[PDB]
RNA sequence: UGUAUGGCAAGUCUAACCGGAGUAUCCGGGGAGGCACAGGGAAACCGACAUGGCCGCAGGGCUUGCCCGAGGGCCGCCGU
RNA sequence: UAUGCCAGCUGGUGGAUUGCUCGGCUCAGGCGCUGAUGAAGGACGUGCCAAGCUGCGAUAAGCUGUGGGGAGCCGCACGGAGGCGAAGAACCACAGAUUUCCGAAUGAGAAUCUCUAACAAUUGCUUCGCGCAAUGAGGAACCCCGAGAACUGAAACAUCUCAGUAUCGGGAGGAACAGAAAACGCAACGUGAUGUCGUUAGUAACCGCGAGUGAACGCGAUACAGCCCAAACCGAAGCCCUCACGGGCAAUGUGGUGUCAGGGCUACCUCUCAUCAGCCGACCGUCUUCACGAAGUCUCUUGGAAUAGAGCGUGAUACAGGGUGACAACCCCGUACUGAAGACCAGUACGCUGUGCGGUAGUGCCAGAGUAGCGGGGGUUGGAUAUCCCUCGCGAAUAACGCAGGCAUCGACUGCGAAGGCUAAACACAACCUGAGACCGAUAGUGAACAAGUAGUGUGAACGAACGCUGCAAAGUACCCUCAGAAGGGAGGCGAAAUAGAGCAUGAAAUCAGUUGGCGAUCGAGCGACAGGGCAUACAAGGUCCCUUGACGAAUGA
């Protein structure tokens, strides 16, 4: 039995006096009424904040951690074995309409990788190195100078 | 597991390996969720016009002779709940969603889990089916879709020892209620599922109570009517083979 | 249609000539072989076997055929009004049988004989 | 109000196993489950390898799900484990079910809780 | 925005729509796109603990006070 | 015991309830224009007797033909009289005939009539004559183009919001509208007409930066289709009417060429299957209609009636639904299977006839002006400097030019050619056809299951109900008595039942008549709850209860 089932007989149907439930005085006013009167409480404070650039000049990077490829190295068998190399391109989703694919560096390194990306955090680099192993920056990576 | 096939005379004629979907542990409240959601999906929308009860000018006269604030029209309340004759206050409404949705894996499962129960004898007799047999789902040569004849189809279901399931269906049910007046006058129980794999059993499909399905769209529905798991059910050869992947 | 309702009312509302089938009733054994026909439309000559009323059992010459109301009178069935007249009770052909027919007509003799079309 | 009987039972053999048997996880198990599903566990791999320990079975009040790596030669049992999770665990391990550990343990001795 | 139940799980779900069919049900297909998988910053731009320490509930272990102690709690440390 | 109180019984009153459904409500598939060749609508007529409805139109519930259909019929509507039908009627389909008056209403006037040959009025052509034609008005909504509120929300209110909503003016179609880039701008080595659906996203944008408001590109789909002029260069090679003769149009340009895969011209290469014009002309599918169509009407019992119970038997590519004196696969209609017709798809696809695609080089020959653009004032939009539009003023270039890419100017880059035009399909609605339903079931559901937009109200605009059910069969009550009596009553007759007897299934409550039990003309008012006595009570569905004594015997306790 639900709560509405049970409400036959009770007159106000949970609404304490039958004086309560009318109109929207009942409410303070329809949707936000109020927000800066009676019932400021809790919303954000009015006002402007910051610009916006325009929609076409942003760019999305593609990221990941060195966590994910790591942790998959043994799965991506499908993915170079040398002295493993893998193009982190062949591996990050959504990476298609993302205007570059960038290696974040949380998590561990428990293998030598030679990852190619087109940027890098100098954590990143660190662990990949720290683990004897390479950060190879590809053609596209060829825009810090 | 092992299924005996039997020929069109009711004899065994060697075994295939009953496929592993018949051993998926069977789930009564998925396959009731599977039934539910197919049964309302099937539902027609409705409501009551719009308007009804809302065409007049009616006014009320407020306070001075002595009579409760109620929309008159000719001496004639109107329009307002309370009046006879008036708009229904909360009624059916067509916008209203009265389908349900259900996850494509929670749904394949159910299907699974209502294959399965399809092979417990127990279950089976349980849910109602009458028979005198120990193996199940019964299993039969491809030549049933062959057959043309509904007796033909009889006879190969006495030499089965499962007719009685026909005629526990041979009985119609005259309801109670109103449904009588909008077509559902009657009902009758739900007998022998034939599943075959190239069409549906033009010659078991009339016999009381019987369904006719074929292996690649067999659903939750025709394997637990009602959502009542353990449908007694006849494959054929090929049906039993298909209905492994499903 | 399957809607109660739709059926009643296309029963009740059938033109004239649609009524014919209204007015069908059984052949006897020997009639339906010899004409290849489970049942025809009883006519105003034929003779007729009750099967189902007060007056199941009794034999007679159908008197008259109403499409309208999709009834039948048969000779001697009848009910005794108040003044001592003796008035026809109407029949459903569905409680009748027919044991002979009136073929005096060419075209419903026609009709029956043939294979392809049912009279 | 659980829907699922098979949930049910394994509740219901999980007790009989707590009483009948020395067993006090299997009722500690029992009593998680009865909880609502929200608070049920959902351990991902990197989590039990971390802290089990061999010859020492990890018992999730749960679901065992995929992500990160065991390497441990554990024994894992959960009330299910996602399709990767089995798998992996089978690699170096093995994945149970609730319902053989208590058939193989039911005093429920050298067990590790993991959440 | 919560909650209870259920499926699947680092993923999850398909929408319109397409094919099939027992033809509004239903079976198959469709992941477009959504939310989740990293955050911080107005922006430029940069980019994190798969565990380092201590308490300790349940539970487990032991030679019955002593160990191990998920979750939880207090700190460290890390990104901006 | 009067007047009377409470409960019941018999009979009323009333029409609830249950059961029933010729009506609704909603969803879905199909289909979709009519009218001066006078529509739609209305008026008045029309029947043997005819008031209402339906049909029809002085040939008036109808006339003719073809096909279907069939022994009956003369609408709803079951009377009386009479008639029609084998000379094949009724009835159904298609086609045709007739089709009064008013009505866009058109010779003129008028509340449906009247007065003395009429496209009235406005137009195109024109033999300049109403000679040939057009327009008008309707339609359930849908659709396109204009005009455009307020209540309300913002807890007041002015911008904002309600809302480009309601309502108004004009108009098309079966669908409209849009549509082959002076586009997009995931900026690109990228996309490639237009609607629509899903999403992008409550994102960008707007806003007393309050409340609120609110896209697009792209993507996934549906369906797919691309073309014609103006001009250059030609210059009468042309078009319309008419059978013809003949007439009219046209140098202020008919016609050829041509239309950014730019074109024209000049010189060449090659070739056409593009495009455009025209002919032919479907399959399949879908919607509706139709033909054919299996098997019990066996026994016994109950019953007014078997479709019920028991027994025996049958069909099924048919166990959907309905009818029939009660629950029917086999009694009747149907239903499965097979087949046929019409309509839509569609004058479409395919096929075909004709035309001829294209390429190189040269050439500043051509390529839409109050335009592009700027300013003043407004409206509108998410459009913010960066929406779309109106109004007043100003105002350009000529492809070697010009516009766009979300502030302006200049350069670069990329895209694209405005100020001419057409265009199938996919989408909206629901009049009309058909199908469907966890919708309502006669105070419900439409206002409307009935005479329903009826009766009735208002000068008018407009407003607007209520009323469903005898029975298997009318067998719808003969005869007699009574009476002023076709009334009513009595007796009687029918039927299983008249307490089924006419607004007639069932027949509640309020309540009324008579009557039964209890109380009652010396007595006090929330009408009762709980205790306990009187009196009252057929059965059934409850069977307990009283006194002596005895056993047990909490607290308490002589
Ligand atoms: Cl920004
Ligand atoms: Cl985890
Ligand atoms: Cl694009
Ligand atoms: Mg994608
Ligand atoms: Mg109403
Ligand atoms: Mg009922
Ligand atoms: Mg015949
Ligand atoms: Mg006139
Ligand atoms: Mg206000
Ligand atoms: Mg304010
Ligand atoms: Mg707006
Ligand atoms: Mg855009
Ligand atoms: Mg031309
Ligand atoms: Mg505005
Ligand atoms: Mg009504
Ligand atoms: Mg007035
Ligand atoms: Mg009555
Ligand atoms: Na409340
Ligand atoms: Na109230
Ligand atoms: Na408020
Ligand atoms: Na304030
Ligand atoms: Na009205
Ligand atoms: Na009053
Ligand atoms: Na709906
Ligand atoms: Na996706
Ligand atoms: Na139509
Ligand atoms: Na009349
Ligand atoms: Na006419
Ligand atoms: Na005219
Ligand atoms: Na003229
Ligand atoms: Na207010
Ligand atoms: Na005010
Ligand atoms: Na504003
Ligand atoms: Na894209
Ligand atoms: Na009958
Ligand atoms: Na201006
Ligand atoms: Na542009
Ligand atoms: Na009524």
């Amino acid at each position: 039995t639900s709560k509405k089932k049970r409400q036959r007989g009770s007159r106000t149907h949970g609404g304490g006096s039958h004086k309560n439930r009318r109109g929207a005085g009942h409410r303070g006013g329809r949707g936000d009424a109020g927000r800066d009167k009676h019932e400021f409480h809790n919303h954000e404070p009015l006002g402007k904040s910051g610009f916006k650039r325009p929609q076409k000049v942003q760019e999305e990077a593609a990221t990941i951690d060195v966590r994910e490829i790591d942790e998959n190295v043994t799965l991506l068998a499908a993915d170079d074995v040398a002295e493993f190399r893998v193009d982190v391109r062949d591996v990050v989703e959504e990476a298609d309409d993302a205007d570059y694919v960038k290696v974040l560096g949380a998590g561990q390194v428990r293998h030598e990788l030679t990852l190619i990306a087109d940027d890098f955090s100098e954590g990143a680099r660190e662990k990949v190195e720290g683990a004897g192993g390479s950060v190879e920056l590809t053609d596209l990576g060829e825009e810090r100078q | 597991m092992q299924a005996t096939i039997y020929d069109l005379d009711g004899n065994t004629d060697g075994e295939v390996d009953l496929p592993d979907v018949f051993e998926t542990p069977v789930r009564s409240d998925l396959i009731g969720k599977a039934v539910r959601a197919a049964q309302a999906n099937r539902k027609q929308d409705y409501g009551s016009d719009e308007y009804a009860g809302l065409r007049t000018p009616a006014e009320s006269f407020g306070s001075g002779r002595g009579q409760a604030h109620v929309p008159k029209q000719d001496g004639r309340a109107r329009r307002v709940p309370q009046a006879v004759k008036g708009r229904s206050a909360h009624p059916p409404k067509t916008e209203k969603d009265r389908s349900l949705d259900l996850n494509d894996k929670e749904r394949q499962l159910a299907v699974r889990s209502a294959l399965a129960a399809t092979a417990d004898a127990d279950l089976v007799a349980d849910r109602g089916h009458e028979f005198d047999r120990d193996e199940v789902p019964v299993v039969v040569s491809d030549d049933f879709e062959d057959l043309v004849k509904t007796q033909e189809v009889v006879s190969l279901l006495e030499a089965l020892d499962v007719h009685a399931d026909i005629d526990r269906a041979d009985e119609t049910k005259i309801k109670a209620g109103q449904g009588s007046a909008r077509g559902r006058k009657y009902r009758r129980p739900a007998s022998i599922l034939f599943v075959t794999s190239d069409e549906p059993s033009t010659a078991a499909r009339n016999l009381a109570g019987a369904d006719v399905a074929t292996a690649s769209e067999v659903n939750t529905e025709d394997l637990a009517p009602g959502g009542a798991p353990g449908r007694l059910t006849v494959f054929t050869e090929s049906a039993l083979a298909e209905v492994a992947e499903r | 249609s399957k809607q109660p309702d739709k059926q009643r009312k296309s029963q009740r509302r059938a033109p004239l000539h649609e009524r014919h089938k209204q007015v069908r009733a059984t052949l006897s054994a020997d009639l339906r072989e010899e004409y290849g026909q489970r049942n025809v439309r009883v006519n105003a000559g034929d003779t007729v076997e009750v099967l189902r009323g007060d007056f199941a059992g009794e034999e007679g010459e159908v008197i008259n055929v109403d499409l309208d109301k999709a009834v039948i009178h048969v000779e001697d069935v009848t009910l005794e009004k108040t003044d001592g007249e003796e008035v026809p009770r109407p029949l459903d052909t569905s409680n009748v049988r027919v044991t002979d027919l009136d073929l005096e007509d060419e075209k419903r003799e026609a009709r029956l004989e043939s294979e392809d079309d049912s009279a | 109000s659980k829907t699922n009987p098979r949930l049910s039972s394994l509740i219901a053999d999980l007790k009989s196993a707590a009483r009948s048997s020395g067993g006090a996880v299997w009722g500690d198990v029992a009593e998680r489950l009865e909880k609502p599903r929200r608070t049920h566990a959902e351990v991902n791999l990197g989590r039990i390898e971390r802290y089990a320990q061999e010859d020492e079975t990890v018992v999730v009040p749960g679901k065992v799900l995929g992500s990160g790596v065991l390497q441990k030669d554990v024994t894992v049992a959960a009330v299910d484990f996602s399709g990767t999770a089995e798998t992996k665990i089978d690699q170096v391990g093995e994945a149970v079910s609730l319902e053989q550990a208590i058939e193989n343990n039911p005093e429920g001795s050298h067990v590790r809780v993991i959440r």
